[PDB]
RNA sequence: AAGGCGGCCCCCUGGACGAAGACUGACGCUCAGGUGCGAAAGCGUGGGGAGCAAACAGGAUUAGAUACCCUGGUAGUCCACGCCGUAAACGAUGUCGACUUGGAGGUUGUGCCCUUGAGGCGUGGCUUCCGGAGCUAACGCGUUAAGUCGACCGCCUGGGGA
């Protein structure tokens, strides 16, 4: 509809899924995507390849407000960490910046138990 | 062939023509052992496939092969519990060996009244890349494609 | 000898990240890497030093 | 880790240039320790157990 | 001292160690009784409550699952003042003192030698790994002794019962 062309690229990777977020340069949402909402489930949804479809269905939902460059902002662990940016890039996109964005506390809240498996 | 490296068999080449590439397909074609009846198919399916193709009987088949040959595949195997995917490009002569098999099978699964005509319709569905030869392969690119981060 | 206030000696003990370098990479005194760290939690403090990559 | 992609650079060596930049920095070692809670009684025992194994 | 103690800054304060001399003149060691300190949980009153999480509820797994896993979650965890006085409170090694080959480090003082954007030689305090004599049932310990001696105190006397 209205006109962008330079954006960022969010992403959101934990170990149980991904959602790939388009927003522009201020952090306002223009589209987005998950592994889980691609049609995928449980083991399926957390892995690279679910992670490379996401961001192939968010190109796809922006493409509409015409991206040509964005800097993409990695966030958390797991698979998808790398699988999204290069089926981002491979999609028709330059990719101007690559930044890790993990939150990592200076020793503030204390976790759940360890999980007695 | 865990300590034992082992080479290959140098298979004797085609009586008619002389490619050692056909006395592979002729071994893959065979039945029980009967190599009478084995080339005898083959040889009737090439005369009847280059004859509505246009001759060449030599380039017909490396016409419908080069649809049908893979370059890449994927392995199986399991680093911790769960089965991962790895995608390997085929070797140049395991190449063929392959494309020349998923002719051989789906003209098996074909309906026709022969398999002089069977094989004929089959080289003949490969070379247009339109049958379920070139679709064996075109299923391996999606399975390959798709594990293409576990490379 | 080490002071906060030197933020040109004091941007080489730290990474890119912001994270102060440890005297197996620096090759500093142990004395030192102590006296350094206070300086440069002393200066991050006081703004003449980040202590994130992201600001 | 902040990475630039620079003119002419291609997108594969700025991605491998970006792992290495995390590898350095230890994001996902920070994240696999901060998952779960760890006693004190259990980070010490970690932690001379790691100087046994800095004797070669 | 042990318990234990970790962002940065200030105020108050205890101990340790080194250098140089000066002063006191055995004022020392140890200690039943006694007195004080003493992790966590727990208790009382009053606040505080983000995260975590006994109990509890729900969802799963299972033959069952009053568990392990998941979703929630109360006490508690935090502050103040009181109480409790126990832990595998462990180096499972009481305190003090003297003596007895060595090797590689770590930390912290100080005496000196050099043209020094570092080292060279000593001399004290603490710490880690290996190891000699010796000791030990063996494992091991080994000048930070589990060696060789002395002073004093605690304690043991088959297992279950307890
Ligand atoms: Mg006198
Ligand atoms: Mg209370
Ligand atoms: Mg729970
Ligand atoms: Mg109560
Ligand atoms: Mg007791
Ligand atoms: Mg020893
Ligand atoms: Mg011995
Ligand atoms: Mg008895």
């Amino acid at each position: 509809r209205k006109q962008v062309s330079d954006g960022v690229a969010h992403i959101h990777a934990s170990f149980n899924n991904t959602i790939v977020t388009i927003t522009d340069r201020q952090g306002n949402a223009l589209g987005w995507a998950t592994a889980g909402g691609s049609g995928f489930r449980g083991s399926r949804k957390s892995t690279p390849f679910a992670a490379q479809v996401a961001a192939e269905r968010c190109a796809d939902a922006v493409k509409e407000y015409g991206i040509k460059n964005l800097e993409v902002m990695v966030k958390g662990p797991g698979p998808g960490r790398e699988s999204t940016i290069r089926a981002l890039n491979a999609a028709g996109f330059r990719i101007t910046n690559i930044t890790d964005v993990t939150p990592i506390p200076h020793n503030g809240c204390r976790p759940p138990k360890k999980r007695r498996v | 062939p865990r300590r034992r490296v082992i080479g290959q068999r140098k298979i004797l080449p085609d009586p008619k023509f002389g490619s050692e590439l056909l006395a592979k397909f002729v071994n893959i074609l065979m039945v029980d052992g009967k190599k009478s009846t084995a080339e005898s198919i083959v040889y009737s399916a090439l005369e009847t496939l280059a004859q509505r193709s246009g001759k060449s009987e030599l380039e017909a088949f490396e016409v419908a092969l080069e649809n049908v040959r893979p370059t890449v595949e994927v392995k199986s195997r399991r680093v911790g519990g769960s089965t991962y995917q790895v995608p390997v490009e085929v070797r140049p002569v395991r190449r063929n060996a392959l494309a020349m098999r998923w002719i051989v099978e789906a003209a098996r699964k074909r309906g026709d009244k022969s398999m002089a005509l069977r094989l004929a319709n089959e080289l003949s569905d490969a070379a247009e890349n339109k049958g379920t030869a070139v679709k064996k392969r075109e299923d391996v690119h999606r399975m390959a494609e798709a594990n293409k981060a576990f490379a | 000898e080490i002071d906060y206030k030197d933020i040109a000696t004091l941007k080489n003990y730290i990474t890119e990240s912001g994270k102060i370098v440890p005297s197996r990479i620096t090759g500093t005194r142990a004395k030192y890497q102590r006296q350094l760290a206070r300086a440069i939690k002393r200066a991050r403090y006081l703004s003449l030093l980040p202590y994130t990559d992201r600001h | 880790p902040v990475i630039k992609v620079r003119e002419n650079e291609p997108f594969d060596v700025a991605l491998r240039r970006f792992k290495r930049s995390c590898e350095k920095a230890g994001v996902l070692a920070e994240v696999r320790r901060r998952e779960f809670y760890e006693k004190p009684t259990t980070e010490r025992k970690r932690a001379k157990a790691s100087a046994v194994k800095r004797h070669a």
